[PDB]
């Protein structure tokens, strides 16, 4: 159903989704702490090359030829390790240089806007070279589906926690009759803010009760947010953002992938039937040959030239052979 | 050069990439989409 134009079209959907969710991990100081670890447990053999990366891909980038299965004569998974290990340690130590830099900046805005004030313009400036120079160096790191996919997890976790404590803060308020709307406006954008709960009360005889009958449960539960905004080094509005750009760059990638999988259904049922009477039904032999082919797709590489579906067939028949 | 990049990316809307997904200037098509992720000539282009 696709033709070269529609799978380079997909291809280009999904690293374009990615981009977006790598863009916006990168806002968080969590996904460098996690990427930090990774080196760290790297370095001292805790996990392995393969773990990290896109080990068939980043070797396969080597020659710019297409990723295929790790084994006659063909390089094992230790083979691979071998060769792309001393510059993936390289890549990760240059881009802890450039996340500490970055952290700097990121100390930096938190502390500002906890002052009640901004980064300056300078300061600023250099924090929008830095993610966008860290940001183009991470994609060259080729990193792991599930390394990403467990950064959009922990991200969103937080999310989670977040969302937990607005509600709570929302109905605090709602018992002393300030509605979703008013609420909201007023705490919107200065949930870092020191001053809040003494420039709130100027709104009126509603908001002073709220805020002095209840400062307890109120500062505490102000406090535990403000605690989100420091265990991902971003404010809360700008985690909001994040949270968003990288939900809609996810459902891109997604959406890419889910076509170029259905549009390779038949692909995957022509090589199914080959392996009919070794243990297994055919929708087995389907599903399996289906996670081969999702596989596939997120190891494709468009720009290097070679015909989607024979690549694929390497993924999607080592699937099924496995799980025989 | 497209009305769309991920973030503004709207539904019913192309989905045709258009440039390098590296390149600063990247966009989508963006044009009002039909029974798919394209438009008619993006999904010409995009199928058989
Ligand atoms: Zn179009």
């Amino acid at each position: 159903l696709l033709s070269r134009e529609g799978e380079i079209a997909i291809a280009k959907r999904i690293e374009a989704g990615r981009d977006t969710m790598i863009r916006g991990l990168c806002e968080s100081a969590l996904t460098f702490e996690a990427i930090m670890v990774w080196r760290e447990e790297l370095g001292t053999g805790r996990i392995l090359l393969r773990e990290v990366i896109d080990l068939e891909g980043t070797y396969a980038a080597i020659n710019g030829v297409a990723a295929q299965p790790a084994a006659g004569a063909g390089p094992t998974v230790s083979a691979m390790e071998g060769e792309l290990r001393e510059g993936v340690m390289a890549i990760l130590d240059a881009i802890a240089s450039e996340f500490e830099a970055f952290r700097k900046l990121q100390d930096k805005l938190v502390g500002s806007r906890l002052k009640g004030e901004d980064l300056s313009d300078a300061d600023r400036k250099a924090y929008e070279g830095l993610s966008a120079t860290i940001i183009q160096h991470l994609k060259t790191l080729k990193l792991n589906n599930n390394r990403i996919e467990a950064l959009v997890e922990q991200l969103y976790a937080i999310n989670k926690r977040l969302i937990g404590l607005e509600g709570r803060l929302l109905r605090l308020a709602d018992s002393y009759g300030i509605s979703r709307g008013e609420f909201l406006k007023a705490y919107f954008g200065s949930e870092l803010n020191p001053t809040w709960s003494e420039q709130v009360k100027a709104m009126g005889v509603r908001w002073t009760k709220f805020v002095e009958n209840d400062s307890q449960s109120v500062t505490d539960i102000r406090s535990e947010i403000a605690a989100l905004a420091t265990e991902t080094g971003v404010p809360i509005d700008d985690y909001r953002r994040i949270v968003q750009t990288v939900q809609k760059g996810e459902r891109e990638a997604r959406q890419a992938k889910k076509e170029m999988v259905e549009a390779n259904l038949r692909l995957v049922i022509s090589i199914a039937k080959k392996y009919t009477n070794r243990g297994l039904q055919f929708l087995d032999l389907i599903q399996e040959g289906n996670i081969g082919l999702m596989k596939a797709v997120d190891k494709f590489e468009y720009r290097r030239g070679y015909k989607f579906s024979t690549y694929a067939t390497w993924w999607i028949r080592q699937a099924i052979t496995r799980s025989i | 050069p497209g009305s769309a990049t991920v973030l503004t990316l709207g539904a019913h809307m192309c989905k045709w990439p258009i440039g390098d997904p590296s390149s600063e200037g990247f966009t989508f098509c963006g044009r009002r989409s039909s029974e798919g992720p394209y438009c008619v000539e993006h999904a010409r282009v995009a199928y058989q």
